């Protein structure tokens, strides 16, 4: 699905 | 006077791993949902607890539920399977030792 990790 | 917040914790996006809900357009931390981080790519569609309860989704009739992908049958891998194939790629397509 839609995932998000700004690292 | 207050940065934008997300998730059930209502804390900002400080760089940790998150999912976006499909009912509402919010984002939720893995740690807040007690979902292990290694299951990062095993989610097909996520629905937050408040959308599965019909509190903030978009239905009205049934309630949306989080769907999980099928993990590659290699015990080491945590990547989703391909179509039909029980493996994430050809590089892992070996079922037996011989
Ligand atoms: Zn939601
Ligand atoms: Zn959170
Ligand atoms: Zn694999």
């Amino acid at each position: 699905a839609r995932t998000k990790q700004t690292a | 006077t207050g940065e934008d917040v997300y998730c059930i914790c209502k804390r900002p996006d400080y760089g940790e791993l998150m999912v976006g809900c499909d009912g509402c357009d919010d984002w939720f931390h893995f740690t807040c949902l007690h979902i292990p981080e290694q299951f990062k790519d095993l989610v097909f569609s996520f629905y937050c607890p408040y959308c599965q309860a019909g509190i903030t989704g978009k239905n009205k009739g049934s309630l949306p539920k989080t769907l999980w992908k099928r993990k590659c049958r290699i015990s080491d891998c945590y990547k989703p399977c391909l179509q039909d194939s029980k493996y994430c790629s050809e590089e892992h397509g070996r079922e037996f030792v011989n």
